[PDB]
């Protein structure tokens, strides 16, 4: 009767994005703007915002209505 | 995000023989209550679509003096909801003059772009009155507005994917060296894109790119590659076949774009003027 | 309309709930921007641990919004003395509201008004999340966003210190005080006002270093703080397991990025571990 984790399955019809943490050693974070102390001190990171990004350029391009 | 969006799901068309059926039957359906109510008073279809395209115009001017300065995200929003609108809403039933004002105004609530309605309404270039009246017009309209959308107000544009593409370009294809000047002839052919009813029919993503391979292009760089090798579209043949046509009938859309003409809009805003005057 | 109106259901900040016909209706700028960001955000979910939004129809600049009708909430699960919530409990109200916020976050949207109140629990023990009506986008690095979000009593420690610029931990703060709220029966962190929150928080967690949280002097309200030694988690919740203890310092990491996300709590060994979670056709009910 016990849980075990079952990451989401979204079908985002469009190229895999990489992971958030992947970013930063797969050098997508040099072309984002740095997050400042203050961002970083309330958790907001440029991953984020890249990552985001990124899953926005991906979305849908392979779909035909 | 748009792959479970209400915008993929709902909004994004088939083919543009489609709209044409659906803006049709809005014609239709209100010539048959105005003579079941009560000539050449009515619109055609083919004018109502030019009267659309003239006050989305308006549209976009209004966007770009409004002060303080709207994100191009309501701007896109706003657009987007004028469209839709007038998919199902004939422009001799409610006026594309309010009507497109209640769309920037229902796109600056959605977007969070939190904006007075006395500051809203000091954009227009009217009296204070005038101002008044508007914005009686405009909360009267915002609920109709709503509606005729089925309530979907998120609206998924192409600028956040393009931004995304920039950011991949940059970081997978060194071949093309600085991915940033191709962004000012894109956004060109972006703002072209958006005249026309791809909005309705492709996804942001694809309008992203085909923006961003349309600059290429135009700057002699192929980037066939990216979608082959970058997109891992190697692997899939007929996806990408699938992607290079839309992106052809997406450019075929920009192509035969027709901006209307100044004395088929006045003859037309005259022939809508009267249309309002009655009934 | 085409709903008839049965029973009240209750007010809150922004508008009056009723039951109808079973479905409940909540009820010069034009329509409310708080109905709106609530139409606008559910239109655009679907997931079973997500209030579902039926319909909204209005008159003029008033407009009332169609929701399932949720039978009870957490607040009166954890107010009910009558009920007990066993660890099974607990990890069922747990799991279901991580999931929800699982889902919530991939969708870039921030709850940003978590509290058990807004928790909502149907006949078939189906936690929901609700009230939607401070829920924002984030991820964009153009949209600033005030600091006066989350009640006072789950707000996390960034945003006291003002935080414009936030992600996901100040849900997953909230889901901790929502987890201690499970574990005592009484509001973890009741302060009266911001300083006494974050007095509080300093007092029963300790006074974060830099260590802890490297740029917490950056923010624009940070105030220096009597350093608190703070009370260790298993004194606080003497009947916590160390897999629990573990998830309650990973919700309470003063470190906004440190604090786990919920796909990170999901996947902690206190869900996995014995016991499981309770199903929830077995969860309590407040009978009255
Ligand atoms: C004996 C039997 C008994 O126990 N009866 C009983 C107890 C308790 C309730 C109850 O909680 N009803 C209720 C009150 C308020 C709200 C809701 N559900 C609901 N559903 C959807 C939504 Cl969107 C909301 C909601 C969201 N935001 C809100 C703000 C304010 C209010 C609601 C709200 N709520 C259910 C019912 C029956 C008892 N006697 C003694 C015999």
């Amino acid at each position: 009767a016990l849980y075990e984790y079952q990451p989401l399955q979204i079908e985002t019809y469009g190229p895999h994005v990489p992971e958030l943490e992947m970013l930063g050693r797969l050098g997508y974070l040099n072309h984002v703007r740095a997050a400042s102390p203050q961002d970083l001190a309330g958790g907001y990171t440029s991953s984020l915002a890249c990552h985001r990004a990124l899953q926005d350029a991906f979305s849908g391009l392979f779909w035909q209505p | 995000m748009y792959h479970n969006s209400s915008q993929k799901r709902h909004w994004t068309f088939s083919s543009e023989e489609q709209l044409a059926r659906l803006r049709a039957d809005a014609n239709r359906k209100f010539r048959c209550k105005a003579v079941a109510n009560g000539d050449p008073v009515f619109l055609e279809p083919h004018e109502e679509m030019t009267l659309c395209k003239y006050y989305e115009k308006r549209l976009l001017e209004f966007c770009s003096v409004f002060k303080p300065a709207m994100p191009r995200s309501v701007v896109g929003t706003a657009c987007m909801y004028f469209k839709r609108f007038y998919l199902n809403n004939s422009v001799m039933e409610y006026h594309p003059r309010i009507i497109m004002l209640t769309c920037a105004f229902l796109a600056c609530k959605v977007d969070e772009f939190n904006v007075s309605s006395p500051q809203f309404v000091g954009n227009l270039r009217e009296s204070p009155l005038g101002q008044e009246k508007a914005l009686e017009q405009i909360l009267e309209y915002e609920l109709l507005l709503i509606q005729q959308l089925n309530f979907h107000l998120i609206v998924h544009n192409p600028y956040r994917p393009f931004e995304g593409f920039l950011i991949d370009l940059k970081t997978r294809y060194p071949i093309l060296e600085n991915p940033e000047i191709l962004r000012k002839t894109a956004d060109d052919f972006l703002n072209r894109i958006a005249l026309t009813d791809a909005y309705l029919l492709y996804t942001p993503s694809q309008i992203a790119l085909t923006a961003i391979l349309s600059s290429a292009s135009r700057a002699g760089i192929t980037m066939e590659s990216y979608l082959s090798e970058s997109l891992m579209l190697k692997e899939n043949r007929t996806c990408l076949s699938q992607l290079l046509d839309i992106m052809k009938s997406m450019r075929n859309l920009v192509k035969k774009y027709e901006p209307p003409r100044s004395e088929e809009v006045a003859v037309l805003k005259q022939k809508l003027e009267r249309c309002h005057s009655a009934e | 309309k085409r709903y008839e109106k049965l029973d009240f259901l209750g007010e809150g900040q922004f508008a009056t709930v009723y039951k109808a016909r079973i479905v409940a209706i909540k009820k010069k700028d034009g329509i409310n921007r708080t109905a709106l960001r609530e139409i606008k955000l559910l239109q655009e979910l679907s997931h079973p641990n997500i209030i579902g939004l039926l319909d909204a129809f209005g008159h003029k600049s008033n407009i009332s919004l169609v929701f399932d009708f949720m039978e009870t909430d957490l607040e009166v699960i954890i107010k009910d003395n009558s009920l007990v919530l066993t660890p099974s409990h607990i990890k069922a109200y747990m799991l279901m509201t991580l999931q929800g916020l699982e889902y919530l976050h991939q969708h870039w949207i921030l709850h940003r008004d978590l509290k058990p109140n807004n928790l909502l629990l149907d006949e078939n023990g189906v936690l929901k999340l609700a009230d939607f009506g401070l829920a924002k986008s984030f991820g964009s690095p153009n949209r600033a966003y005030t600091h006066q979000v989350v009640t006072r009593w789950y707000r996390a420690p960034e945003l006291l210190f003002g935080a414009r610029m936030y992600g996901v931990g100040v849900d997953m703060w909230a889901v901790g005080c929502i987890l201690a709220e499970l574990l005592l029966r009484v509001p973890f962190l009741p302060g009266d006002s911001d300083l006494d929150q974050l007095t509080r928080i300093f007092e029963t967690l300790g006074t974060p270093t830099e260590e802890q949280w490297p740029d917490m002097c950056s923010l624009p309200d940070y105030v220096t703080f009597k350093s608190f030694p703070g009370i260790p988690l298993h004194h606080i919740f003497s009947a916590a397991g160390d897999d629990l203890l573990d998830l309650i310092q990973g919700l309470f990491l003063f470190n906004p990025c440190a604090r786990i996300t919920a796909t990170q709590a999901l996947k902690m060994k206190y869900f996995s571990n014995r016991p499981g979670p309770t199903p929830g056709c077995q969860l309590p009910r407040p009978n009255c």
